[PDB]
């Protein structure tokens, strides 16, 4: 990217590594006061960890930084957020991890037994190969109209 | 760690995908199996296409050839609204008895507001194929195109089945009848008296086959209310416009026991007003000794908010029991059928740019 | 909005209450 980016960057990685260990953890991730009541959290830092180890490096948090560019294209805004609900990362949401990611948005607005009816319903619905789970083609089917993608924008 | 495939909440039975073929609705006889039907429609499964149609237009057929006003004599059980409330429905003929033994009115309003109305319409319509005449359906004020597009109705067809399924259905309402003359003693219909309609016959001269118009009679029959000081007038107009509708009139107690006397009626039994108990009593007429006026209303927990009860009306033995009933649980939907991703892709990129936000401060 | 949130002769009269 940009050169004065990735000095800043650098610097706000940096800040955010408060053990100095080079690496984010989720709870230096959660020092930060704005994140503690933020649902999606866990899932955002999840995505960045490409490699699964539980913390995020800095080429790590490069390249998720990265993703919410203004030069991003569509697919690229709404391929970060199926990776939202693709807890798994087998590239399709299945029953399961869509009611999980749902229950963190929601907490207590929907009792469980209302929410397991309605994703069933969606995964029905929005499943057209008939393997059960959704993949990127089936979500963006459902939500490419959306224009979600438009305010996934952050200025580095 | 809850499995990322596997359903979370397993109590909750994954509904069927599979579409019920005319073989397995339909027996040797081409007569409904109400069994099947019902116990796939409660697990929210569906029809092929060419099953529903083949129930909306057969069910159609014979309402086509019933008359405008139906002779009914008792015992029957009189139902009001239902609004797609299917699994209050399923109650209903719990508390009014099996249809196989059961003579049954309802007074319309079964679809909109709530989101089983096709499950409402496809199940009914199937008994009266079964039962043509010991089930007996009126048409409501939203049985009619121009309310089903506004509210529901027609998205939910949309979702389930296809707009041949929601057109077919609308001309099937074309054919239900208006009105029921119930054991020669009262005028039954959803919503009341008319200012041009002043007999029976009447009722009898109307040409159903249609949507309902703006105004007129037809109108008015599917469309009026009592006044709000029913039975305490100082509105001494025997009709006035209905302001609450925005058509047709409200009738006050004077002109209901005109209507009453000069046709020889004890009462008129009608819906189409929520009420918390599921019925009200009007006034009785000072000739008759009678409530000159019923409403009876037969979705509990109207709207899932009105905490109301639900009656029927079962009219056996010279006497008229009202039987009431609570809300039954029925799946969740999300209003207007939205689906979840629709539903929590906004609060999703909302939040994940909130987040990017605050850790590049 | 920490939360997601859904959109917006004479016949005798008896009665049975609700079961
Ligand atoms: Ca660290
Ligand atoms: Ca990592
Ligand atoms: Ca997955
Ligand atoms: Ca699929
Ligand atoms: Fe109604
Ligand atoms: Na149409
Ligand atoms: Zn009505």
């Amino acid at each position: 990217m940009d050169a004065d980016e990735i000095k800043r960057l650098g610097k706000r990685f940096k800040k955010l590594d408060l053990d100095n260990s080079g690496s984010l953890s989720v709870e230096e991730f959660m020092s930060l006061p704005e994140l503690q009541q933020n649902p999606l959290v866990q899932r955002v830092i999840d995505i960045f960890d490409t490699d699964g180890n539980g913390e995020v490096d800095f080429k790590e948090f490069i390249e998720g930084v990265s993703q919410f560019s203004v030069k991003g294209d569509k697919e690229q805004k709404l391929r970060f957020a199926f990776r939202i609900y693709d807890m798994d990362k087998d590239g399709y949401i299945s029953n399961g991890e869509l009611f999980q990611v749902l229950k963190m948005m929601v907490g207590n607005n929907l009792k469980d037994t209302q929410l397991q009816q309605i994703v069933d319903k969606t995964i029905i619905n929005a499943d057209k190969d008939g393997d059960g789970r959704i993949s990127f083609e089936e979500f963006c089917a459902v939500v490419g109209g959306l224009d979600i993608h438009k305010k996934m924008v952050v200025d580095v | 760690k809850l499995s990322t495939t596997d359903r979370v909440v397993k109590a909750v039975p994954f509904p069927p995908s599979h579409r019920l073929t005319a073989k397995e609705v339909f027996d040797n006889d081409g007569k409904p199996r109400v069994d099947i039907l019902k116990a796939h429609l409660m697990k929210e499964g569906r029809l092929e296409e060419s099953v529903a149609l083949r129930i909306i237009t057969e069910g159609a057929s014979i309402l086509r050839q019933e008359k405008n006003l139906l002779d009914i004599d008792a015992p029957v059980t009189v139902c009001g609204d239902i609004h797609g409330q299917f699994f209050d429905l399923m109650k209903l003929f719990e508390v009014g008895g099996s249809p196989a033994n059961t003579r049954y009115l309802f007074l319309g309003d079964y679809v909109d507001r709530g989101y089983f109305s096709i499950e409402c319409v496809l199940y009914l319509w199937a008994l009266k194929i079964l039962y043509p005449k010991t089930l007996f359906l009126l048409r409501g004020n939203h049985e009619c195109r121009h309310l089903t597009e506004y509210f529901t109705f027609k998205q939910e067809c949309k979702i389930k089945y296809s707009e041949r399924v929601y057109d077919a259905c609308m001309d099937a309402f074309d054919c239900l009848p208006l009105a029921a003359l119930m054991n020669q003693q009262f005028l039954c219909v959803h919503g009341g008296l008319s200012p041009e309609i002043n007999t029976l016959d009447d009722i009898r001269k109307l040409d159903r086959f249609k949507e309902p118009p703006a105004y007129g009679p037809m109108c008015d029959i599917l469309w009026s209310d009592p006044l709000e000081d029913f039975g305490n007038e100082k509105t001494q107009e025997h009709f006035t416009h209905n302001t609450v509708r925005g058509c047709s009139y409200f009738y006050s107690y004077p002109a209901v026991c005109e209507f009453l006397q000069h046709n020889n009626l004890l009462s008129i039994l009608r819906a189409h007003e929520a009420q918390d108990a599921g019925y009200r009593m009007y006034r009785k007429s000072q000739t008759t000794g009678f409530p000159s006026l019923i409403t009876i209303f037969s979705a509990p927990n109207y709207l899932d908010v009105y905490n109301n009860k639900a009656a029927v009306l079962k009219y056996e033995n010279n006497v008229m029991n009202i039987r009431q009933f609570n809300c039954s649980p029925h799946p969740y939907w999300l209003p207007n059928f939205m689906d979840v991703f629709t539903w929590s892709l906004p609060f999703v990129g909302e939040k994940v740019t909130e987040m990017l936000v605050n850790v590049l401060n | 909005n920490n939360y997601l949130t859904v959109p917006a002769d004479l016949p005798v009269i008896t009665i049975d209450p609700a079961s």
